[PDB]
């Protein structure tokens, strides 16, 4: 686990990523339901970021994901979307913030990456999905 | 390269001896259900003989019943001129009470006439009996636990003059930490008395009289099955819940430990439930927890709130029999069969059971079985929601339907979140007196 | 098949499937696949039921065949209260394989006996056990000290109407149908009747059998009567009974209660083990005697 | 189960729901079959949702999940399509209404949520499936 | 469940699973689904290591339950270099279902044994045998002409303190953890311990228990002593390991260097099968003896 | 079973159906074949049927499917495709019609539907299967 | 099996069909394998038949899968592709035509046909494979 | 105990479940704490004997014995039920990897060394099944089992 | 592998599979994963066949090891007119694992028996049972009264050659492989050879060993014999069979027809359980004699 940057500041259009429950539930075959929670907290499980810039941002992004990646570490990330709590609600978010201000330690969700090359200078990767373990 | 057909090898070993590992018998499988695998259990001994080797188990008892014992330090054939012994012979383990009434290859031999040195086996540890000084004291055995029994100066003259198979009546209290709490007669009694005298006779009233002779050695069930778990470490044994008197089981040594406990919940039925960590064993009955109407069923994995299988007619076991123990006269196995009036065409389906209980008891137990074995017949497979998880492994279930309203006891409980249930149908008026008379 | 080969050789056939079960009661019920009412015999075969028939196997061994026999349950059909309560238990069957076309050409795939049925989720599915499901099970007698046949049995026949004996009186008072009060309780011993035949002959219950016990009549010819189980169909204290004596199965119940000592089929004395392994002593008794 | 609020007010055009019914079936292979049904109602299984607005309305929109509702809670659903009935066959509908108005309270069917940045102001989420659960 | 019914019967609930093992060591282990840290006894769950909980079985017959319980071993958990030394074996659990809203709202699934755990991949699988993995397990003494006891056993209690017995010198020469040199080997006889308690209580071994032989000194009183098996702890030449003496379990070795003779709980004279059948002929010696 | 109705008169251009067989089939494998038949008749089996109006249609499409539908009522289905035969050929179709008129009583082939809202006032629905149960 | 007629006339570009050989074949991981065939003929096997005409054509094409069709009879097909050998190899066909000039006798591939309605007159029904059972 | 292999932890191939090496510990609750025979006395009248080893520490249960038909004397056979009870309670652990075709010459009966982060355990092999992908099923077995007990006589 | 692993150790390997069976017959079969025909014995092994080679298993245990290995069968291969008629039985083969750049780098993977041979759909599956089929078998003698022995057997050495006792004669008249007529049925007495090898030299069965029944004679020395089972291959009428003696593995048929009565291996008396419980009675006779 690592406090290293950010990440690259370029992200397409298409960044998705939103909260995880696994609140197993039974289904009650004749009536309503019955469900449980065991989380009180959510991953926040960001995929499909896409760098495009010129090749000479490509090699700071291919050891992005190895040098201080590894599999293992952190790398906080950016949010385009200490305590902060939800309050449009009379319930309440509470959700804590180990890192300052919306950065999200996560982890990549792959095995591999798979760059692309799309002319002379264009480099592209598809997707890079991240679960944020803690 | 690919695989063969030792795909169903690799399917079979270990791919099913994992399954054993974390887990006549015709009749055995019904009574305890869907429940578990009833291990084999119980082929009675008859003709009780003692055999001299090395390789014989250490026998436990509970009560009044005969057992073999066996031969250790016996002495040169000494002639007089026709012939002398001295015997010792080993029955069981634990402190014992005394052993009366010995009888040996044949009817009958009168204990007076013997020799005998009857020992408790007393984890006091007992001294040497000075008979086996004929070793001298510096070899001399002093077994601390074994109840041995040794015999001096043994006429061998009037069976034959060969060794003849000797067997003994032998009381032994039930012991064990669970016991020695709770006392009942063996010791709870604390002087009774009260000999009624006043002198073929007028035993009629024997069975409903106020007098304690001979069922004063039988011991509760809830001590003995307390004894086997403490045997086999389980001392976090919950046994309040059982109500039966014991009246001189016998398992040998190397009987699995459940083995010997499987016999008794066949004949008094009870639970072996185990809600919490405390194995609760409760007598089984009736009395419903659950009252669940159908609307209350979960969404189980096959897709049906209430799969309801019924056995086979061919296989219903028509008539019950069981090999027990005589228990009043000279121990001898005897057997009672329960036939159902209808359906007597077949399906006979027997088990043996090495207690030793009475004769009115025993047409209680095969009619019992034969109400319940045709009564389990009805299985349930239902899924209840964890909103309602409080329904322990062992309780029964009212289970409301449009038609019918048929109780279901559970077994199998699987839950992970979702408490899916093998039940099975139990009525609460099989489990009672069958009120019959006597011999 | 039976001489519809003519019908069969040729490429172009259609042969419905079909089956009747009989139940232990007289009535039959029909089902077939050809999803058009058809019969040949008295039956009537609907296919509103039964009928997905799958995969009959056979063996030359005593092993059974089996056919599992999807359908479904309705009230015109099984309708799982008459399954339930005991019924279809013995039921016998026989697969047609007819020609729609002409029920007249047809045969039979087995005659089972229908030994497991399981029913859910609105349906039913009934395990079709072969031809040969009595073998494979234990009968002998084992030489026990009671008596070993039932009371209409061929090994003990007794005339059970002879006397006042059977008590036909109609039922009141039947409670959680396991308690019956009786009006006509009066009549007989108290106890006579221990292990009797309860055959309700009348309304939801109709020709059940279940077996008594605890005859106890409390006050005026009362009878209360248990049973060991559930008839499995409420009577509606309106119906008929008649409850046939209840046999100890002994010798002294037997001859006492009832006059057929002779056609005992037991085994009274019998000996035991202690007694063949004992050598005669020559000490006390060794006149003949009873050895009782 | 709350009764916090209806929703934001956007829901995209293909906002798709309609009645599911147990149907228990037998499907005889004879021909006709029978069938039978345990509800005497229908859940409404209300589907694909979207929200569209800026990213103003986004983080009251990815705490709707979060802070009210985890998963298992009520938030009262608006349909755009006290007991009704249906009276335009001779059978009737006599379906209830637990809360007012057509508000059937739902929840997502959903274990986490995924909003997309399409430019520098647009939020978007593709779908938030919902069944009314009692 | 005990008294969080109100909690339950709501839709609305929230019971995370959680649970506590204690090793055969006195320390406990904390493991929870709650994913952050909450006790409620003085055990300290943690979510870092343990709990998927996959589907605990239930039977009203002895067979036991089992919870294969998927999990993670780090440094701070299991850490496996403890595991597979010979840690963790009788370890016992008890499951746990809390409120993590209010950890006073709970109760205890099972008690178990967790019987076989299969580590691999970074990971381990530990199949959690239930109340009953006693039963089911052969119990019983054979009438052989040993001994039958162990030397703490209460058949035979010897006070195993009393003297000069036990041998608590500090180790020195571990090499590959069977070989022991140890420098306080004199103080005893030759092969004194044979069969003895190698209890080692300090360092990487703490609390370890292997078995002795070949007890054999060198020199100067040196004592190499083999062991049957590795201790699957390395020492680290300074640990302190306390040896019981030998018991050789017969007659002979127990009261010649014990003096406890009288609890021996074994079966030395033992006659034969062959004496048995014998019938005793008038030849020879004929006169009360040991037959020995 | 009813006789309620036929069905909202809109009927999308795509309403696919056509009659079926089990006819279960052999193909002896070093030559021709043999073929059985169990039905003398055939479901019609209409499906892909698509509700296409404004709003106030769907009300009564929507409640269409719960109100006299449940699950297992009749609704008389219409065709744009007393016994009817087939004389084309010297064979015979002879398929008799319990209902009058290419009425062929049906049921919904859906454990739920789905409506959709294309427009303020536009309601779609994609698909309701039919199998015509006796 | 029946000589009723050929078909409806038309057929669709792209009616799809050639000869199905068994070619029961070993594919030793060696290398080079052996193979046989028990046929010394070939099944035709034609599909993707389309009929598109009014629906005056439709109800004497939905009962030709029904009336004379069933499953199980002939319908002699028209190829739009007595022995008739063939002599481009020095090898033969000689393969049999059991009817007369092309007439291939088949059956359809189909437990149910899906009959289309694309406007107020036009009739589709996608496919009708056979395969010419002997 | 000779080991034929030293195996690194690096020298593994890649199994079917995407494990390097699968270690399972068998169950405490059966690992024989008391073994017993059935010999021939072999040396006097010959007649069927006994004797039992059993572990100090955990002595509460599993009696696991067999019956062996041959002759052998008193010292060899308390050796014998002594070298079992110390063998099957090291044959606990049993491993489950697979090694590439690289080092073929491991035959189905070797022992590896098999050293890996923690612990360098020695282990015998069995049920080979190769394909072109040697995939083992071990088992432990230390140096020590086997050797002679040194007990006295009868 | 042997003194390859120069060559294994790099990752650059090129060991392709082939291996060699031998049948009863002298002749062996060659097979090979290499696709080119490749030879190191004088096997030539061809790719035209076999060569699946699906998983080796192996066991410390004495339970075999197991191969399926798929493959074809052709007119110069198997071809399973050969296989069915009972050849390719106790079939030998050794897998080896050839470099077919060098053929001299090579091992034997295992050295098979082929136990189980299923051949479908044009190809054929041939199950390699281990090295240790033959353990497994029950081998032994029970004191039967008859013999126990074959002719040829150790235990009795007969010289089956030593006089007129062979039947060298050519063969006519083979009808349904059962019945055989023989030309030359004179020679020898009636129902001479009831349990012979009809081992049969020449044509379609070489060295197909059946065995006799019925050798009757029906006019001028036809010599009509029939066989327990079918040979598997037709004869063709103009083989040629010899046929070695009958023995009834009695007594009385030992010593009359032939003289080896010595070597008879057999256990005639052998008195019975009823002799082995009887005490002796002193009536009747009580002198020594056969019991016979
Ligand atoms: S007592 Fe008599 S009537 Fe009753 S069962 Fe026995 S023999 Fe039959
Ligand atoms: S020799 Fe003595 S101290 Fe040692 S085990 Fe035997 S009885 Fe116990
Ligand atoms: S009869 Fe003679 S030759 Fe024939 S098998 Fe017997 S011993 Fe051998």
């Amino acid at each position: 686990a690592f406090h290293e940057v950010r990440f690259p500041a370029n992200l397409s259009f298409g960044s998705v990523g939103g909260p995880e429950r696994r609140t197993e539930i039974v289904t009650l075959s004749s009536g309503h339901e019955e469900r449980n929670s065991p989380w009180a907290h959510s991953r926040r499980h960001y995929d499909a970021g896409v760098g495009l810039r010129s090749l000479d941002d490509v090699e700071r992004l291919i050891a992005f994901f190895e040098a201080r990646g590894g599999q293992l570490h952190g790398f906080r990330w950016k949010d385009w979307a200490g305590i902060v709590s939800f309050n449009e609600p009379p319930p309440q978010g509470a959700r804590v913030t180990a890192g300052f201000e919306f950065d999200v330690p996560v982890r990549f969700d792959t095995d591999r990456i798979a760059v692309s090359v799309q002319s002379f200078q264009a480099g592209d990767l598809p997707q890079v999905p991240v679960v944020e373990v803690r | 390269a690919t695989i063969l057909l030792s795909a169903a090898g690799a399917a079979i070993g270990g791919g099913f001896g994992g399954t054993v590992l974390g887990l006549g018998r015709v009749i055995d499988q019904r009574l305890l259900g869907s429940g578990s695998q009833s291990v084999e259990t119980g082929r009675v001994d008859r003709l009780r003989l003692s055999s001299a080797s090395e390789g014989e188990a250490v026998g436990r008892l509970w009560g009044r019943m005969r057992v073999a014992g066996q031969v250790i330090w016996a002495t040169r054939f000494f002639e007089s001129a026709s012939y002398s012994l001295s015997l010792a012979l080993a029955l069981c383990e634990g402190e014992i009470l005394r052993v009366g009434r010995v009888w040996a290859d044949g009817s009958e031999i009168e204990v007076s006439g013997l020799n005998m040195r009857v020992y408790r086996g007393g984890e006091d540890q007992l001294p040497d009996p000075k008979i086996a000084a004929v070793e001298g004291a510096e070899a001399a055995p002093a077994y601390r636990g074994i109840a041995y029994v040794v015999l001096e100066d043994l006429q061998l003259a009037p069976f034959g003059n060969r060794v003849p198979q000797f067997t003994f009546e032998v009381v032994r209290a039930a012991q064990g930490a669970l016991a020695e709490a709770e006392p009942d007669l063996t010791r709870g009694l604390r002087a009774v008395a009260l000999i009624p005298g006043t002198g073929w006779s007028d035993g009629e009233n024997y069975a409903r009289g106020h007098w304690i002779s001979g069922r004063a050695v039988a011991q509760p069930l809830a001590s003995v099955v307390a004894e086997i778990c403490g045997a086999a470490g389980i001392t976090e044994i919950d046994v309040s819940g059982l109500y039966g008197l014991v009246r001189g089981y016998t398992m040998t040594g190397d009987q699995t430990g459940r083995a010997g406990l499987q016999a008794l919940m066949l004949a008094y039925g009870f639970e072996a439930l185990e809600r919490d960590g405390q194995l609760v064993f409760r007598m089984r009955d009736g009395r419903v927890a659950a009252d669940l109407a159908a609307a209350d069923l979960a969404l189980g994995e096959g897709e049906a709130v209430v799969e309801t299988v019924r056995a086979a007619e061919a296989e219903i076991a028509g008539r019950v029999r069981l090999a027990y123990v005589e228990a009043e006269g000279d121990f001898e196995v005897k057997a009672v069969e329960a036939v159902f009036p209808d359906a007597a065409a077949g399906a006979a389906a027997g088990s043996e059971l090495s207690l030793a209980l009475t004769r009115a008891q025993a047409q209680g137990i095969v009619g019992r079985w034969l109400a319940e074995a045709r009564v389990a017949r009805d299985t349930a497979r239902f899924a209840l929601p964890p909103s309602r998880g409080h329904l322990g492994t062992g309780d029964v279930v009212r289970l409301d339907l449009p038609e019918g309203k048929r109780r279901y006891r559970i077994d199998r409980v699987e839950q992970a979140g979702l408490i899916q249930v093998e039940a099975v149908r139990v009525e609460p008026g099989i489990y009672a007196p069958a009120d019959e008379v006597e011999d | 098949p039976e001489s519809l080969k003519a019908h069969l050789q040729g490429g172009v056939t259609t042969l419905a499937r079909a089956w009747a079960l009989a139940r232990a009661d007289g009535r039959v019920l029909g089902f077939t696949d050809h999803d058009v009412v058809l019969r040949f015999d008295g039956i009537s075969f609907e296919p509103g039921s039964g009928m997905t028939a799958k995969a009959v196997l056979q063996g030359t061994g005593l092993s059974v065949d089996n056919t599992e026999s999807y359908g479904a349950l309705s009230s015109e059909a099984i309708t799982e209260a008459d399954l339930l309560a005991g019924r279809y238990d013995g039921a016998a069957v026989t697969v047609w394989l007819v020609n729609w076309a002409d029920p007249a050409m047809r045969a039979v795939i087995f005659r089972g006996h229908l030994g497991e049925v399981s029913r859910g989720a609105g349906a039913f599915t009934a395990e079709l056990r072969g031809l040969t499901a009595a073998l494979g099970q234990e009968q002998g007698r084992i030489y026990h000290p009671r008596c070993a046949a039932v009371l209409g049995d061929g090994r003990c026949r007794f005339d059970l109407t002879k006397d006042g004996y059977a008590l036909e009186a109609a039922l009141g008072g039947v409670d959680e149908a396991v308690v019956l009060r009786l009006a006509e309780g009066a009549g007989f011993e108290d106890r006579w009747f221990e292990k009797g035949r309860l055959v309700v002959l009348d309304g939801a219950a109709a020709g059940l059998i279940g077996v008594v016990k605890n005859d106890r009549l409390q006050a005026d010819g009362s009878r209360l009567i248990e049973l060991w189980q559930r008839l499995g169909a409420n009577p509606v204290a309106g119906d008929r009974v008649r409850i046939e004596p209840g046999c100890d199965k002994r010798a002294g119940t037997c001859r006492l209660k009832f006059d057929n000592f002779l056609n005992f089929r037991g085994f009274p004395h019998i000996p035991g083990e202690d007694w063949m392994v004992s050598y005669p002593v020559q000490s006390g008794t060794n006149d003949g005697g009873s050895l009782f």
